[PDB]
């Protein structure tokens, strides 16, 4: 993980993959590729709905 | 000063055979204050999952 | 006796969720310091930056 916080190999290739969209979040297998990166905002609460 | 919490609770796989005395065995909600980033991995199926 | 200092702060972009206790996760300002000329290097994009 370089300062951009990606998920880069030792020469600066980006690592791709399926993005995580929607609430909540899940991996949709019908998307583009997308890089992976780890972000370090927090999540947002979560009105409770069911129980 | 915040929004009312607009759920549904379900009394779901509920039995009445006398099963000792009264007492819970599971619960399940969507709510969860939000949390600071502490670790992240991979599992064997590739799915990127941080805790 | 130096020159008066005046900057504007901005606080955009900052959520209050009760993420339990208080802390500063970001800090920044554009006002460097003078420098002294340490070094310079050459990366793969072709430019040359002095540092």
């Amino acid at each position: 993980l370089d300062e951009n916080r990606n998920l880069v190999n030792m020469q600066g290739m980006q690592l791709t993959g399926y993005p995580a969209t929607g609430t909540p979040p899940t991996i949709q297998q019908g998307a583009n590729p997308a890089p992976i990166t780890i972000p370090n905002t927090l999540m947002a609460a979560k009105s409770t709905t069911t129980a | 000063g915040a929004t009312a919490a607009t759920f549904s609770l379900s009394f779901l796989n509920s039995m009445q055979q006398n099963t000792g005395a009264n007492n819970i065995v599971a619960t399940n909600q969507n709510g969860y204050k939000p949390g600071d980033l502490v670790s992240y991995q991979i599992n064997n199926d590739g799915t990127v999952v941080g805790n």
